[PDB]
């Protein structure tokens, strides 16, 4: 039974606490309550074996100490924005640049990730821009998720375990 | 238990036939003889009477239903691990 | 705490009990065991309540009489095909008609589910076909899922579940 | 040479199925078929037994393995027979 350290990332307010806790747990979490770091860790059968997924689930893009050890440490990296945020959208280019230099490799497993799409009444970022970046960050995994609805959550995590085992 | 598995071929002299199945090293071998009736698709009789059972590498001897499976070492002949199904009794 | 009875139905081999396994238990059955009839009970959070789903996992058409207890009793319906077996896609029609006689309406909570996404090779069924043939069933729900890769799973039943609430 | 239909309830599951029986075989071996039937998915499984609910003019009780199936009556109350596997 292998480990995947798995980590989310993206500006604040976007769902990562969100999307990790319905993961995790199978409830929403409708509070916002601003996180510095937590970790979860939860055994699931992934391609017909069992696996240890632990989810670091950070702070906004903060607290810089921690941010540079879980980026050396990370095996796969969800990189999170809100529909309803172009600004949290843009935030996401840096981050991927920042992952990749500390790597030094562009071989990393990582998804894009447009959370809250239960929000169609208040979407500003279009899903083809989502798709035109992922497509820029050398045909990325791209996918809109909603931790309200329970859509394309498990989705998430299980590809970027199936991505570290490629 | 369920973290691991292993491949063995299990003998069936009284059928004439061998399976390879993946056991529970962490489970007791009375679940590891479950499996291995799972397999037979039921075409023993009184199959609650066979137990699984250690070839001589020496003599045999039938394993204790309560220990984990993984309490009797793999003989390192065989690529896979051998055990047979006999009638017990 | 409301209860909803749900029916999966389907010609044999599409994916109905793995479907249902994967989002009762979470893991892949790999297995081919031909279904007379299963029921699953699973308690989830939807729309931020507490939901009792009561699953009925039924056989491939054979069993006529029980046929017709479950349709009666189904409170929603996910009509399953293999995207690699066109057979199983004809047959899906022929079983909307009847869940249609024996309820004497037309709106019935419904999800057509094009199963085994995964097996991209073997596709015979494209995904507009079963988009078409859900937009002709009164603008009916449509997925494309894969119970081997936990991919729109929990989407099927969590989507009948508010169409019931609707 | 024969074989009937009989609903499982497995109460620690909370699920049912719907199973091929042989009403000739002992009621050990109908049980070994509602365990094949689980894959592995009930803990400490052989502590469970195959039990008759109560029901109509009828009280619960466990079947004795060494029985024949069929020295069972059906109950009358379903369409199909209906037993259930418990814990001891
Ligand atoms: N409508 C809707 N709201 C959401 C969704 N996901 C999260 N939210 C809400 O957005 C707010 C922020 O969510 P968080 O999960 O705490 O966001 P986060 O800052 O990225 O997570 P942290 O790592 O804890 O800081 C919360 O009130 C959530 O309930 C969603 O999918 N749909
Ligand atoms: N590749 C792939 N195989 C699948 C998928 N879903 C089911 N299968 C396989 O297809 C076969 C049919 O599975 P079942 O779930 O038993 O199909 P079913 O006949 O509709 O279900 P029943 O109610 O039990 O009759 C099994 O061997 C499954 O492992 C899938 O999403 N992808
Ligand atoms: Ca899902
Ligand atoms: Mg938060
Ligand atoms: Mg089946």
């Amino acid at each position: 039974m292998r480990e995947y350290k798995l980590v989310v990332l993206g500006s604040g307010g976007v769902g990562k606490s969100a999307l990790t806790v319905q993961f995790v747990q199978g409830i929403f979490v409708d509070e916002y309550d601003p996180t510095i770091e937590d970790s979860y860790r939860k055994q699931v059968e992934v391609d017909a074996q069992q696996c240890m997924l632990e989810i670091l689930d950070t702070a906004g893009t903060q607290f810089t100490a921690m941010r540079d050890l879980y980026m050396k440490n990370g095996q796969g990296f969800a990189l999170v924005y809100s529909i309803t945020a172009q600004s949290t959208f843009n935030d996401l280019q840096d981050l991927r640049e920042q992952i990749l230099r500390v790597k030094d490799t562009d071989d990393v497993p990582m998804i894009l990730v447009g959370n809250k799409c239960d929000l169609e009444d208040e979407r500003v970022v279009g899903k083809e821009q989502g798709q035109n970046l992922a497509r820029q960050w050398n045909n990325c995994a791209f996918l809109e998720s909603s931790a309200k609805s329970k859509i394309n959550v498990n989705e998430i995590f299980y590809d970027l375990v199936r991505q570290i085992n490629r | 238990p369920g973290a691991s598995a292993v491949v063995v071929r299990v003998g069936i002299p009284d059928l004439q036939q061998t399976k390879c199945l993946r056991l529970d090293p962490a489970a007791p071998v009375w679940a590891a003889k479950q499996r291995v009736l799972c397999a037979l698709n039921h075409s023993l009789q009184d199959a609650l009477n066979y137990g699984l059972f250690q070839p001589p590498s020496r003599a045999g001897k039938f394993l204790d239903e309560e220990r984990l499976l993984q309490e009797y070492p793999p003989n390192l002949d065989t690529p896979l691990p051998y055990l047979e199904f006999r009638y017990k009794r």
